[PDB]
């Protein structure tokens, strides 16, 4: 669910 | 399905997303949602979007919150301190496909051909592939228009921009035997371009030089240097090109490092004149290990260090050549730093030297090169770049040096 582009 | 996976932590930015965590139900493990072009993870070509991510640079990933996850990955790709980064990966092909070569070659094959040529998309496109990425771009660039892709873009570039590009194109070995071929061409002999490459590469690298120097020119690469100079130069080059130093060992020769350092100093400093086969022979046959520690005991029998004991017992061409190799033994990041640092410090560029370095070492050692930079010069390389060279040239040698510090 959680998506973070690092 | 465990796999480690290690990556150069040189560009900027690392260049994916993930997903999941334990505080998620949907996916309590965290794995890689996106890979983007431009970023460390593309370049690898072994990391896929779904691999579950296990361990990075030692610290564990699984079972972890979302945060904990995004910040100890950031954490180890911001720590240049540690290259490379070791991720350890579990998978449920390759990475870098055939259709995505082709969309690389599509987008080079649009923006040469774009009414007064696209260089941005070009620079932006080659210089975020790894060399075998460009290999297989090259491939289907020539499968797409029956047109090779480094006489198109010589056709279509110009200047050091042009220069920079097709340097990319080659293999590390056809980029150093065709460097090779060019500074032993006309009359005289661009030595310190010789000398950089003879002295800096490895064994493993000058076995792959020597055989393609041969495929490329049908002449070996020793009969070349053999006819193009001369005197003791000439011995130390020809033995080094042979790319037959000992291997590092696994045990520590203290007896044979003492031998060596007293030979050394009696060879040179100790005496009249200068033995230099007894030079020769140490500097070219032990490993690189072993000779780190024989400069180190060196001191103790002469007042002057390897380095300088060199400035004061030879001269010329010779000189030139002990002076680098002992640098690319003693720390050869540091070695390629200075050198960089001394094709931009003057008025105007070594744009040669520059180029040079930056598409040689691009994809070995850049990281350890910017962090000696760093260090000794205050300001990055990224920042000399930047003061030194303009336009897409500047903005190709940025995207190889990979990021600021
Ligand atoms: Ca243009
Ligand atoms: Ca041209
Ligand atoms: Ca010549
Ligand atoms: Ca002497
Ligand atoms: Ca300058």
């Amino acid at each position: 669910k959680k998506i973070t582009t690092v | 399905e465990l796999k480690t996976v290690t990556l150069s932590k040189m560009k900027q930015s690392l260049g994916i997303s993930i997903s999941g965590g334990i505080e998620s139900k949907v996916q309590p493990m965290v794995k890689i949602e996106k890979i983007f072009p431009g970023g460390a993870a593309f370049l690898s070509g072994a990391l896929q979007a779904g691999f579950e991510l296990v361990a990075v640079d030692g610290e564990n990933l699984e079972q972890v919150t979302h945060q904990r996850a995004v910040d100890t990955i950031r954490r180890a790709y911001r720590n240049k301190a540690r290259e490379p980064m070791e991720l350890v990966v579990r998978v449920p092909v390759k990475a870098y496909t055939n259709f995505d070569a082709e969309r690389d070659a599509l987008n080079i094959e649009t923006a040469i051909k774009t009414k007064g040529v696209d260089e941005v998309t070009i620079v932006n496109i080659l210089t975020n592939r790894s060399n075998e990425q460009r290999q297989d771009i090259a491939f289907a660039y020539q499968r797409r228009t029956k047109k090779e892709l480094a006489s198109a873009l010589k056709s279509a570039l110009s200047g050091h921009l042009e220069t920079v590009i097709l340097g990319l194109l080659k293999t590390p070995a056809q980029y150093d035997a065709s460097e090779l071929k060019a500074s032993m061409k006309g009359l005289g002999t661009d030595e310190d371009s010789l000398i950089e490459i003879i002295c800096s590469r490895t064994n493993q690298e000058l076995q792959e030089i020597n055989r393609v120097y041969k495929e490329m020119y049908k002449t070996d690469l020793e009969k070349d240097i053999i006819s193009d100079t001369s005197g003791d130069f000439r011995k130390l080059m020809v033995a080094l090109a042979k790319g037959r130093r000992a291997e590092d060992g696994s045990v520590i020769d203290y007896e044979l490092i003492d031998q060596d350092a007293r030979d050394l100093y009696d060879a040179g400093v100790k005496r009249k004149g200068t033995d230099v086969p007894k030079w020769i022979s140490i500097m070219t046959e032990r490993s690189v290990p072993h000779l780190q520690k024989v400069f180190d005991r060196y001191k103790s029998y002469s007042p002057y260090d390897m380095l300088e004991s060199i400035r004061k017992e030879v001269k010329g061409d010779l000189e030139n050549a002990f002076l680098n190799l002992v640098q690319c033994i003693q720390n050869k990041p540091l070695y390629f730093a200075d050198r960089l640092y001394d094709s931009m410090k003057g008025k105007g560029t070594r744009d040669k030297v520059l180029i040079r370095i930056m598409v040689s070492r691009s994809e070995v050692d850049m990281l350890k090169i910017r962090s000696e930079f760093k260090r000794k010069y205050g300001k990055s390389l990224y920042y000399y770049i930047q003061q030194d060279t303009k336009g897409d040239y500047q903005k190709a040698l940025l995207y190889l040096c990979g990021g600021d510090d």
